[PDB]
């Protein structure tokens, strides 16, 4: 068929007319971001034909090859140590919750660590650990950070954030209560903190509750750790096709070096050599040159993980689409075998409603403009609310202000303003 | 270690912010000691749900990022380096 | 066939026609030895970089 | 050492381009690595094939050299994108991103020119000196709660204050400073204090 790019809903426009939200949801998304990639070396000596002194002196005429594309992969080993520092070491100490916790009802038990000893990491940690499933001259070396020392950088993150908010990284941490916390990340996407203080069952209710659902979803759920499984997959295939790249000819008479020393007189046994030692140069060459490439990829995923835990997990960003769809509210780590999942919690508005506007209001031959807010009436009665959540109040003049004569807005209605 | 053996360092059960990398979170510095990396000091934030903190003072702080913008323009001219 | 490697007891249960094994990458792993036949296994001696 | 990476970059471009010259002293299976002797001294079939040969070590060598240099490249236009982008919101304005323009809450930023390369001198504000305070969500005064427009309520112990929330500056809680909104029993935490009427 022809693919369909969605549903085609047309707003219903005029010229007087708005749609305000009167309810909210808390949606929690996930977004997983690849950090580091497996740490490798080839050792080009062994790998070209090893425990062979022939080739080793023939080899060592080709020049120093062997030792460039050595130093590339120690580049790249280096720098996904450093792409976990990058993406990790955020903070300086390490924060941890309090023993008690009175979080105004809300339930970080999900994503907190827990003593029941699993390496000592979140539950949401442990499954993302579980879905993602994994000697001729090659080497893998290990991480410099450990799976538990990530989990300790998580842990501090999260301690911090629901401790102190976007505080602790831009100075001392400062305690507050989370309800609080909320109440100001509130006002940061526009909506009063009265919203928060008095919806606050419900805010926690729906909060636990998406918790819960991306819990279910991860658990049940498949294919939602392909980026991670991807890199994987790609550096395990390019790593086995190396080795298989060893079993070939590249025109010789054998693909193993001890029948053509046997089978061969030193003359043709130099020429079929050389064979083998270029097509095997070629093979590793191809195989450094792709995985610098990965390389390069990774960096950038690494630096973008990196910006996103800065922006996100430190505070609260008004880069639309930055960290999730909806108005960010915060966003929580949690560790992933090779890189970092960002649980963002959001506030995406809902249950709209038809309202009737105006510019401003006509009173005593003065203009009137919301201060902070927009004009709405109901048909008949003309009222104050805020953009992003349908609190309707009184027309006065501590919500108005008073910027000209009458005749110069078009579409001003005629209305009173009330003087306390 | 997970990483291999170590001949000339000394294991040490203190936990350093450590200097030279070795793997597996064991890292050493200068004898040469040996030991798994601290993570940073342990702080507790007193968290209270009628406890706030407020800063009655500030600190007008510099620092320096350096970030490489160009390179060395090189050209090599193939037949001249290949032939001469 | 040739190789260098360390030779140790094995556990695997070859067929009878079988005489050595080998892993993904096309590397051998295991071989009977001719004379009382049993199946043993070949693995690298250490290598990695100082 | 606080310029490691610009010198961290030209050592890696010095370096490629020592081992590209060094490469030429490499025979490649050739008689020689010396052009001149092999044309002066073999005739020139097996002259023209020594020449291949040395011709193919030589393109795969700076080949190799040619592609190390464009990812080198790509790797520094990244830098050098970023660092535009920290120019402009951290230079020409005030940003509000986190970690983007230092540590601490942003104030402003200088450039300065370096070899290869630029040094932002990022001003921020570090705040210090943090004391203890009772909160509240809101203030019930008259039967209707109340909350802070632009704050936080504190308390030293036996009296409530509003104070903004990146230092301590205490007032005296009015109507000038506060909201109203709703009444005094739908808020967890509330508080009984006098609101003060100008
Ligand atoms: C809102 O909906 C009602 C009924 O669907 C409609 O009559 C009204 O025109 C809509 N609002 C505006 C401003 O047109
Ligand atoms: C808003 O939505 C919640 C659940 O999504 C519901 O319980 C509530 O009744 C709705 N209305 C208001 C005014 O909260
Ligand atoms: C959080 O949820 C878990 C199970 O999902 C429950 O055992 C725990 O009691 C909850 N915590 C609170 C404070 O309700
Ligand atoms: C509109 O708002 C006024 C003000 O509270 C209210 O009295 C009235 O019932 C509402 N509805 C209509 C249809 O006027
Ligand atoms: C909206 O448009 C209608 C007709 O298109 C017009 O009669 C009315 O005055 C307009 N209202 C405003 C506020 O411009
Ligand atoms: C609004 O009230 C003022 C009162 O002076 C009057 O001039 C104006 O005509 C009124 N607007 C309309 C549309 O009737
Ligand atoms: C390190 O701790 C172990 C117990 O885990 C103890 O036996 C040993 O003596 C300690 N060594 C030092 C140097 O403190
Ligand atoms: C703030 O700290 C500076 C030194 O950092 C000090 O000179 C000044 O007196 C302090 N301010 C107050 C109000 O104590
Ligand atoms: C004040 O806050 C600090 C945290 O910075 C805490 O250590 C101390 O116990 C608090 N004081 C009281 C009296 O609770
Ligand atoms: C709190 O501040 C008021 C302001 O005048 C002062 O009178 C009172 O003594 C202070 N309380 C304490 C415990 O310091
Ligand atoms: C704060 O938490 C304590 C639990 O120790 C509780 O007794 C108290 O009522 C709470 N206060 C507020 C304002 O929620
Ligand atoms: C606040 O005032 C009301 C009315 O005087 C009273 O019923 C209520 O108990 C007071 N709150 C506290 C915590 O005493």
């Amino acid at each position: 068929y022809t693919m369909s790019l969605g549903a085609e809903n047309s707003v219903a426009y005029s010229n007087n007319s708005i749609a305000i939200p009167t309810n909210f949801t808390i949606s929690v998304t996930t977004e997983i971001l690849p950090v580091s990639m497996t740490k490798t070396s080839v050792d080009c000596t062994m790998y070209i034909c090893g425990d062979s002194t022939e080739c080793s002196n023939l080899l060592l005429q080709y020049g120093s090859f062997c030792t460039q594309l050595n130093r590339a992969l120690t580049g790249i080993a280096v720098e996904q140590d450093k792409n976990t520092q990058e993406v990790f070491a955020q903070v300086k100490q390490i924060y941890k919750t309090p023993p008690i916790k009175d979080f105004g009802g809300f339930n970080f038990s999900q994503i907190l660590p827990d003593p029941s000893k699993p390496s000592k990491r979140s539950f949401i940690e442990d499954l993302l650990f579980n879905k993602v499933t994994l000697f001729n001259g090659l080497t893998v070396l290990p991480p410099l950070l450990t799976d538990e020392m990530i989990a300790q950088y998580t842990s501090a993150l999260l301690a911090g954030t629901i401790t102190s908010g976007w505080t602790f990284g831009a100075g001392a941490a400062l305690q507050i209560p989370f309800a609080m916390q909320m109440a100001y990340r509130f006002n940061g996407i526009g909506v009063t903190q009265n919203v928060l203080y008095e919806n606050q069952k419900l805010i926690a209710n729906q909060f636990n509750s998406a918790i819960g659902k991306i819990q279910d979803s991860l658990s049940s759920t498949a294919s939602a750790l392909g980026k991670l499984q991807d890199v994987v997959n790609q550096n395990a295939q390019a790593l086995n096709t190396l080795v298989k790249q060893l079993s070939s000819n590249f025109g010789a008479i054998s693909s193993v070096l001890n029948d053509i020393l046997s089978r061969l007189d030193p003359p043709e046994a130099e020429v079929q050599i050389d064979r083998l030692i270029t097509g095997r140069l070629q093979s590793l060459q191809t195989y450094v040159t792709q995985q610098l490439i990965r390389a390069a990829e990774i960096r950038a995923s690494a630096n973008l993980a990196a910006t996103k835990m800065s922006e996100c997990v430190l505070g609260q960003s008004k880069r639309v689409d930055f960290c999730g769809k909806g108005y960010h509210l915060m966003s929580f780590p949690q560790s992933a075998p090779h890189g970092v999942v960002f649980l963002h919690v959001t506030y995406v508005p809902a249950q709209e409603k038809n309202f009737t506007t105006a510019p401003a209001i006509c009173h005593d031959g003065k203009a009137h403009f919301p201060r902070e807010g927009v004009f709405v009436s109901n048909g008949t009665h003309w009222f104050v609310t805020q953009r992003n959540f349908y609190e309707p109040q009184i027309i006065t003049t501590d919500n108005t202000f008073v910027s000209g004569n009458c005749d110069v807005v078009i579409g001003i209605v005629n209305n009173t303003v009330y003087d306390p | 270690t997970r990483a291999g053996c170590l001949i000339g360092a000394e294991h040490v059960n203190n936990s350093y912010e450590c200097d030279i990398p070795i793997g597996a979170g064991i890292c050493a510095s200068y004898s040469i000691i040996a030991y798994t990396m601290s993570l940073g000091a342990e702080n507790s934030v007193a968290y209270s749900n009628n406890s706030i903190a407020i800063p009655t003072n500030f600190t007008i702080s510099v620092t320096t990022e350096i970030l490489p913008v160009s390179m060395t323009k090189t050209s090599v001219d193939c037949t001249m380096y290949i032939c001469g | 066939l040739t190789g260098t490697g360390v030779l140790t007891e094995s556990n695997k249960k070859f067929l009878p026609f079988q005489q050595f094994g080998r892993d993904i990458a096309d590397t051998t792993d295991a071989v009977r030895d001719p004379q009382t036949l049993e199946i043993l296994d070949i693995t690298p001696c250490s290598f990695g970089g100082v």
